[PDB]
């Protein structure tokens, strides 16, 4: 959710601006003045280098630790197996993987 | 800064008394800028020690 | 919310409290009695207050 | 409640002066009704265990006292719980025999049906057992009510008494009630419901569907589906593994049906007690020696059980407490991923069994819909014609057994 | 000492609060507890 | 209400956290015994004493 | 006989009393207010209205007006006003100004993509009861706020992180 | 300013109650005093008396 609002927001920067110029000066505005003064400011047609650039810094660097390869036992823990001994269904689920993927090269 | 001092009541620490301006953001925001600084001057006296 | 209803109490008034100028000049009128120097820059003094 | 004033020593006055009137006008019979306010047993408490208190003493130097009589007046009173009161008070002695009064039975309903009417006008066309077997659980004072009702919406409607069909609704509301819902809110208590009841029809385990409705009621902002009760569970307690694991398909089929009818980004908030209730079950199963997991299997539970009485006599309430020294650290993680593979396909499984039943899901939503209620035998004949092969199969193979 | 709390919006939901007050409590006791 | 804190029991047996008191034992012991030791090594010089 | 506060509709019927022998312009919605004010009784109503009213007439006119009506609502709703904002730095009002108008522009372009969202009606950084901004949003239909959906939520989150 | 600004009409009320109490505006009847704690808005009452 967070990237999507930044992403969002890193493209009507001069609308942003217009609003933030015209609240400055009468502290009040009407929802439909603001729809006019937003719609004023369309969106860029196209990305220069420049938008390109505000773009990419809309992202995050948030780490989300179970992502792709770390979906399965150890989740990417690295302390995890000198703590904890392995339960029995991550034994089940190396097994049936071993076999299948051991039975990849025979299908 | 308004008036640094040593040894008030007799207490064994200082005392640095800073004037402040409530209108550059009015008692409700915080910067990252300000946080920073803040963190360097309260760590420049046990570095100075 | 008996005492609200219309003709009973319709307008209430905000006091803020006082800035710069307005602490010095309460300070200046409170010691017009008391013993004080004649050069204190009472404006300075509510800057850091 | 005559006997309750806050001034210094009154109660003990008035208890004194209806014997003195009783013993004058011997024999007698003295009834005190609301006696479950006032003798409640004595504590130390507020203030009021000051003076309350002492007017109850009164009491119980009158029935028994000194004297050792006073002619042998017989006292009753009407209190609606036993235990609540000191065993002073209730003590033989004080009060020899001790008579129930409970809500009218099969009999009770047969005759006061027909009582309540004597001096009611209506017509030849009603068979009382109908309604003594139509309205089971209600109070005496609730039949007078439904009379009163009926009545009532005669002399709104113009005749003077009620056939069977109105004061049969006149029961009705007076049990479910009688709020406008959109009609895009509508179709989701359509769906959600009409999934529940193929799901309970197509599951060989599960009971017969009893009746289900969308109107929602004063207490439940949903539609419901019901289930014919199966005594033998209901009086020995034998549910068995089967049965648990079909309950799980069924608590979360309302949900695997509304994703399915409404696209995923519509799941709503109605889901919120089915999956509270699927939780219920899938932790039932561990703690009942029922995993798989080897350790657990026909061994343990999850913990250690203890039992503390509910507000009932019979009742009891179960906890378990789990600790270090009882699962190991490696096992909690165990019984959490054992948990939830049930959960998840569960799911998984409901929603293919809904997927391959797509045409009966929607003619018993249509029905519902232009229904607003239906009774069990539709849904078994909309299934019958419209559901997939395999799985009427399945459900004819396990038609006959008494208890699965 | 004649007797702020945020167990009544985890547990029991109350929320009987508009947003801005309650984001203005925020900011200030942030500057209130880093400055003051 | 088990404890969720588990690290290591492998080479040792550790909670999450506790990174420090090797160190606070490793202080406080070295410290108690040149105390006694310097006890010691003075007595020993004044026996008639 | 128990009775507690009007719905919707309990609401419009007061204000059309209350506001029956004064006039009010044609933009005025007088349902689309009755809607936005849930959680008043009868009074309350009246004292909104009232000073409506006595802020009108100081403004030299007679007619209500939308910002008049707003007034009312914003002295008990909120609260009463305070000083405006110092002007002597660019930090005050930039910020609380972006915060604004970052909330309105992101409600405004969802409300463009999916629809769930709300319009936006007004937009103020004037310091009033114990807040410095709002940006008010136009409340739906009680069958609107009986359900919560899943894309829902999902712009409630957004819109929490805008500002 | 704004505080200021509104109460002048106060002060035309409690100069002649016969002017404004017929010309439309409605008795004013109560006036609440609102502020921090010791802001001294009894002194700015005296004003207007």
């Amino acid at each position: 959710c967070s990237e999507d609002v930044l992403g969002i927001l890193a493209e009507r920067q001069e609308a942003m601006w217009a609003g933030i110029k015209a609240l400055s000066d009468r502290k009040e505005l009407l929802g439909s003045e603001l729809r006019d003064i937003f719609d004023a400011h369309p969106a860029a047609t196209s990305r220069d280098r420049d938008a390109r650039a505000e773009l990419a810094a809309a992202k995050l660097d948030m780490t989300i630790f179970t992502e792709g390869a770390n979906s399965r036992w150890p989740y990417g823990i690295e302390w995890l197996d000198d703590a904890y001994p392995k339960p029995y269904w991550v034994q089940q689920q190396e097994a049936e993987a071993a076999e299948a993927q051991a039975k990849q090269p025979a299908a | 800064i308004a008036r640094v001092s040593v040894c008030p009541l007799n207490v064994l620490t200082g005392f640095t008394l800073f004037v402040e301006d409530e209108d550059k953001n009015v008692n409700a925001i915080l910067t990252r800028s300000e946080l920073e600084g803040r963190m360097v001057v309260h760590l420049a006296g046990r570095c100075a020690e | 919310s008996a005492l609200i209803r219309p003709g009973r109490f319709d307008r209430i008034i905000y006091m803020p409290l006082p800035d710069a100028l307005g602490r010095a000049k309460i300070m200046q009128v409170h010691a017009r009695n008391k013993a004080v120097d004649p050069n204190i820059n009472w404006y300075e003094v509510a800057r850091a207050m | 409640a005559e006997f309750i004033e806050m001034y210094m020593g009154l109660g003990a006055a008035r208890v004194r002066d209806l014997f003195n009137t009783a013993r004058s006008v011997a024999p007698c019979i003295i009834f005190i009704d609301e006696l479950d306010a006032v003798g409640r047993q004595r504590q130390g408490g507020g203030r009021s265990n000051d003076e309350r208190d002492n007017t109850v003493n009164q009491l119980l130097t009158e029935m028994d006292g000194f004297e050792a009589e006073q002619q042998g007046i017989v006292v009753m009173g009407a209190t609606n719980r036993k235990d609540v009161l000191d065993a002073a008070l209730t003590r033989p002695g004080r009060f020899d025999r001790s008579i129930e009064v409970r809500r009218p039975d099969f009999q009770g309903r047969l005759e006061a049906v027909k009582v309540h009417l004597r001096d009611k006008p209506v017509a030849a066309e009603i068979d009382y057992v109908s309604l003594a077997s139509l309205m089971g659980g209600m109070s005496g004072a609730q039949i007078a009510g439904v009379a009163n009702t009926a009545c009532f919406l005669a002399s709104r409607d113009g005749r003077s008494e009620v056939n069977q069909t109105d004061l049969t609704l006149a029961v009705e509301q007076a049990k479910y009630g009688r709020r406008f819902v959109g009609a895009g809110r509508k179709k989701r208590f359509a769906v959600m419901e009409a999934s529940i009841a193929l799901a309970a029809t197509l599951l060989p385990a599960i009971e017969p569907v009893e009746y289900a409705t969308i109107i929602p009621s004063t207490r439940s902002p949903l539609g419901r589906t019901v289930l014919k009760p199966h005594v033998g569970r209901y009086t020995t307690g034998v549910w068995t593994y089967r049965y648990l694991r079909e309950q799980l398909l069924v608590a979360l089929a309302g949900r695997a049906g509304e994703e399915l009818v409404l696209g995923r980004d519509e799941l709503s908030s109605l889901n919120q007690h089915r999956l509270q209730m699927a939780r219920q079950v899938a932790w039932k199963i561990m703690n009942s020696g029922m995993s798989s997991h080897p350790d657990y299997q026909h061994l343990r539970g999850l913990g250690s059980n203890y039992f503390d009485g509910s507000s009932e006599p019979g009742r009891f309430q179960q906890t378990t407490v789990v600790m270090d020294a009882n699962q190991t650290r490696s096992e909690a993680v165990d019984a959490d991923m054992e948990v939830e593979g049930l959960l998840n396909g569960g799911y998984k499984q409901v929603f293919e069994l809904l997927v391959r039943n797509r045409a009966a899901l929607d003619a018993l939503t249509e029905l519902l819909l232009e229904r607003e209620k239906i009774s069990g035998e539709e849904v078994v004949q909309v299934v019958e014609e419209l559901g997939h092969p395999e799985d009427l199969a399945r459900r004819a193979q396990w038609a006959g057994y008494e208890l699965l | 000492r004649r007797p702020n709390g945020s167990f009544k919006e985890d547990f029991f939901g109350s929320q009987r609060d508009e947003v801005h007050e309650k984001n203005q409590v925020v900011y200030q006791l942030t500057r209130h507890a880093i400055t003051h | 209400p088990k404890r969720r804190r588990w690290l290591l029991n492998n080479g040792s047996w550790n909670f999450w956290f506790n990174f420090d008191k090797l160190y606070s034992e490793e202080i406080v012991t070295t410290w108690i015994l040149e105390s006694l030791i310097q006890t010691y090594k003075y007595l020993h010089k004044n026996t008639e004493l | 006989i128990r009775m507690p506060k009007p719905d919707t509709e309990g609401r419009l019927e007061i204000l059309k009393l209350h506001l029956r022998n004064k006039q009010v312009a044609p933009d005025v919605d007088l349902l689309q207010l009755a809607r936005d004010l849930p959680g008043l009784v009868g009074a309350d109503l009246a004292n909104i209205v009232n000073e409506a009213a006595m802020t009108a007439v100081r403004s030299g006119r007679q007619q209500l007006t939308a910002r008049d009506i707003y007034a009312g609502v914003d002295r008990f709703t909120q609260g009463e006003v305070r000083p405006s904002l110092p002007t002597a730095h660019k930090l005050p009002v930039l910020c609380f100004a972006a915060k604004e108008i970052g909330i309105a522009l992101v409600a405004g372009e969802l409300r463009d993509r999916y629809g769930r969202v709300e319009l936006v009606e007004r937009v103020s950084i004037q310091p009033k009861g114990r807040a410095y901004s709002r940006t008010m949003f136009q409340r739906g239909t009680d069958e609107e706020y009986q359900l919560m959906t899943r894309g829902r939520l999902l712009d409630r989150i957004r819109l929490a992180l805008a500002g | 300013d704004e505080v200021k600004k509104e109460i002048n009409e106060i002060i035309e009320y409690l100069r002649n109650p016969a002017l404004l109490r017929s010309r439309g505006v409605a008795r004013i009847g109560g006036v609440l005093l609102a502020g921090a704690p010791g802001t001294g808005k009894t002194l700015l009452a005296k004003a207007i008396a």
